[PDB]
């Protein structure tokens, strides 16, 4: 079997073959995050006795 | 390709004021 093969040819075509493949993969991922916080406190007191 | 950016900004302020207006005047010779 190893010397003469597992199969033999019964018919077919003896022509040439041209197979072209153009595989293109593109990926893009973007993530933006902005956080800003402001606080303000203002307090005063006046007391006078005369 | 890789790209990253980070910005930070912090500002702090604290005012303070403290008046003191006190006067003494007395007259009943005697004077103050
Ligand atoms: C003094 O009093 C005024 C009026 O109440 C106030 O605006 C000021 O902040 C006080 N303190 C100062 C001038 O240091």
């Amino acid at each position: 079997i190893n010397d003469y093969g597992t199969h033999y040819i019964t018919s077919g075509s003896m022509g040439g073959i041209y197979e072209y493949i153009l595989v293109i993969d593109k990926a893009k991922m973007e993530s933006l995050g902005i956080t800003s916080r402001d606080i303000t406190t203002c307090f005063g007191g006046s007391l006078g006795i005369q | 390709e890789e790209q990253i950016e980070a910005f930070k900004s912090i500002i702090q302020e604290k005012t303070s004021n403290f008046n003191a207006a006190i006067s003494l005047k007395f007259t009943p010779s005697l004077h103050g």
